[PDB]
């Protein structure tokens, strides 16, 4: 239910271009992009980059686990919030 | 950057150590794959067998070939190759 | 009874070792490259960017909690 | 000088008969390359002196590897010495 | 402290292998000690002792990949954060 | 490890190794070293040997029983055996 | 864009240990090697190819060419932040506490 609440809430969120809500896996469940294949490179190989993130972070020492991601960038924002099953992910205006 | 340290080969075998390495790097991130790379294509080229080690913080003591052997940096990786068999 | 005839044959005789050295600068003088103010200037110019960072960082620097 | 054939590099002028040479030159990566592999080491051999023998004089001597060297008295016109692909192979018959 | 990671060979010349390279610390235990000199010692040691054609690499960051002798590799582990591998080719 | 086997009394066994370790040292090309071996067997017993060495090889030959000695002599390896 | 607010960086308090390397990946400038010299080595290295792979994700399929880096700041609460700030020749990071 929380997924919902969370999905419907960044639906609210105005500046928001490109929604990407995916599993653990590189499975988009739901996206509001004009192409899809373009978010299954993102998909697949972000999980990729976070498995080397997990293991940075952790690297350091098990002292914290990665808890959000988000990054912005001169065209728009990529926020992305690693959780336990999924990773909630949005194209917004870097506003 | 290429950073030849220590290197055994011939002029052209060693340019083709760093072009080799260049496109390595190119396409893949993960050490493994690097070396594999290297180790196939001058495997492939030449015959016989060579090894290729990629890391950071490395020592070893290995046996090899005259004129078979390189230990260079590549940016901020260090590349050790060398024909053994 | 067969002739007879000799021939003699060989392969190629040809392997050393050395030992590889963990990593211990380009340059080998660290001074010449330190001595450029220009790129201090440089590495300056971020306080912009860090002093937004820093506001920032206040922002979220405790995780929500509900317990 | 080790003058190449369609078989392999072979020490000219030959000092065996033609059609024995074929049937030798023929016959190795034939039957390496049907269902034999470099990991397996007798019987190899093993196959290559039984076909010389089965249609050919009866009394042969193979030895192949990567290095060896040998000085021996043979058949008048009856040594065959190639290398291919690094691999010294040689052969020869006596009464 | 041996940690063995991947094993392939026979308990004796395991049992050795530890020896052998503890020894190479005794040999070389002070900051001034490099890597590199045990790596010698390993390798001749294990060549005088089992034969030729053995490699000692020794470090704690690297990928490798070798051609190695089934039953003569071993890989391993330090509590002083010493990984090393040894191989017959 | 291996050590195939031959005449009785060490007449041929005892001669072959300690004409075999002269031959090693004195010589670097295996060229002189099997001519070596096999040009005194021939002036001592019989009249047509056969030699081969090397660090590695495989082989497979006929011969006459109880005349194939294979012995692996320091780092090198050493073949001899009678035929004709 | 001098020595003097170079300073004042450093008298920013919360940040622990400043990094600045070139491109090439040299650690120009420093604070945590202050602390560990095995340190900043480590993290420019490590980040300069961290920032490579970035490249290559905000260089496919959505994320359209032309477009570059401009900051990508890391926070890993409780352990520590991590700015980065990319240029056409540095790339000024800083270690901070989030």
């Amino acid at each position: 239910s929380e997924v919902e609440d969370t999905l419907n809430r960044i639906k609210t969120h105005k500046t928001v271009l490109g929604y990407l809500i995916v599993n653990s896996e590189g499975g988009v469940v739901r996206g509001a992009f004009k192409d899809e294949e373009e978010s299954k490179n993102i998909a697949n190989s972000i999980p990729l980059l976070t498995k080397k993130a997990r293991s940075v972070v952790r690297d350091l020492d098990p002292t914290n686990d990665l808890v959000f991601l988000r990054i912005q960038t001169k065209l728009n924002e990529i926020m992305v919030a690693p959780d336990d099953e999924f990773s909630l992910i949005v194209i917004q205006t870097k506003g | 950057q290429p950073v030849i340290k220590n290197s055994d080969m011939s002029v052209e075998m060693q340019k083709e150590v760093e072009e080799v390495a260049k496109k390595a790097i190119d396409y893949c991130n993960t050490d493994k794959e690097i070396a594999t790379f290297i180790k196939d294509d001058f495997r492939s080229r030449y015959h016989g067998t060579w090894h290729c080690i990629v890391g950071r913080n490395f020592g070893s003591f290995v046996t090899f070939e005259r004129s078979y052997y390189i230990y260079l940096y590549v940016g901020q990786l260090a590349i050790l190759l060398f024909k053994t068999g | 009874i067969a002739e007879l005839s000799e021939h003699s044959v060989n392969t190629e005789r040809v392997k050393t070792g050395d030992r590889g050295m963990s990593h211990k600068e380009g340059g080998w003088p660290g001074n010449v490259d330190p001595n450029e103010a220009q790129e201090t200037g440089r590495f300056k110019k971020r306080i912009e960017k860090d002093t937004s960072f820093p506001q920032a960082v206040k922002d979220l620097k405790e995780g929500v909690e509900k317990c | 000088q080790y003058k190449t054939f369609m078989g392999a590099r072979v020490l000219w002028p030959p000092e065996c008969a033609d059609d024995i040479l074929e049937g030798a030159i023929r016959e190795t990566q034939d039957a390496l390359k049907k269902f034999e592999i470099a990991r397996e080491g007798q019987k190899i051999a093993e196959h290559l002196k039984k076909y010389m023998d089965d249609h050919f004089d009866p009394y042969w001597h193979v030895f192949f590897g990567k290095n060896f060297g040998c000085q021996a008295v043979h058949n008048k016109n009856r040594f065959i010495y190639f290398y291919i692909e690094k691999t010294a192979f040689l052969m020869y018959q006596t009464q | 402290k041996a940690i063995i990671n991947s094993s392939d060979m026979q308990g004796d010349l395991l049992q050795e292998a530890q020896d052998v390279i503890q020894s190479g610390i005794e040999n070389n235990s002070a900051p001034v000690l490099n890597i590199e000199a045990a790596c010698k010692y390993i390798k001749e040691n294990l060549d005088k002792k089992f034969g030729p054609t053995w490699q000692c690499i020794i470090g704690e960051g690297y990928a490798y990949d070798v051609t190695v002798q089934n039953n003569t590799l071993l890989f391993m582990f330090y509590n002083g954060n010493l990984a090393v591998l040894i191989f017959k080719s | 490890i291996d050590m195939p086997e031959n005449s009785e009394m060490k007449s041929m066994k005892n001669d072959a190794f300690s004409q075999a370790k002269f031959a090693v040292e004195n010589y670097k090309f295996e060229n002189k070293i099997s001519s070596h071996i096999k040009k005194f067997f021939d002036e001592k017993y019989g009249p047509n040997w056969h030699c081969v060495v090397g660090k590695h090889f495989n082989a497979y030959v006929s011969y006459d029983s109880k005349n194939f000695i294979f012995f692996y002599e320091g780092q090198l390896a050493i073949l001899l055996y009678r035929k004709g | 864009n001098a020595d003097d607010q170079l300073k004042q960086l450093s008298a920013l308090e919360g940040a622990n240990g400043y990094v600045i390397f070139n491109e090439s990946g040299i650690p120009l400038k420093r604070h945590e090697k202050s602390i560990s010299h095995e340190k900043a080595v480590h993290i420019a290295a490590l980040v300069s190819d961290l920032w490579n792979v970035s490249k290559k994700v905000i260089q496919r399929d959505l994320k359209t060419p032309e477009n570059d880096i401009e900051v990508i700041r890391l926070r890993t609460k409780h352990s520590y932040e991590y700015i980065i700030t990319q240029s056409g020749d540095f790339t000024m990071l800083a270690i901070q506490l989030c």
